[PDB]
């Protein structure tokens, strides 16, 4: 769990970031943290 | 029905056509999938639901 607290999360460029496979879901919405977690799957 | 629309489709106006929408910046062109899905989606009327 990557909680996190008190930062500046853009997911603005993470959403607009062609990079990725599946964004299954921001930057005028706060929150107290996100547990961003981390692993790969098959 | 609609869903992806660029702003808030006025009072009794029709948005009375099909085109696919694009969503955040990846670009289209014609294909759907990463920020790219088809604004007009099949609802399917089960009576039973």
């Amino acid at each position: 769990r990557k909680r996190i607290s008190n930062c500046v999360a853009d997911y603005s460029v993470l959403y607009n970031s062609a990079s990725f496979s599946t964004f299954k879901c921001l930057n005028d919405l706060c929150f107290t943290n996100v547990y961003a977690d981390s692993f790969v799957i098959r | 029905y609609r869903l992806f629309r660029k702003s808030n489709l006025k009072p009794f106006e029709r948005d009375i056509s099909t085109e696919i929408y694009q969503a955040g910046s990846t670009p289209c062109n014609g294909v759907e999938g990463f920020n790219c899905y088809f604004p007009l989606q099949s609802y399917g009327f089960q009576p039973t639901n």
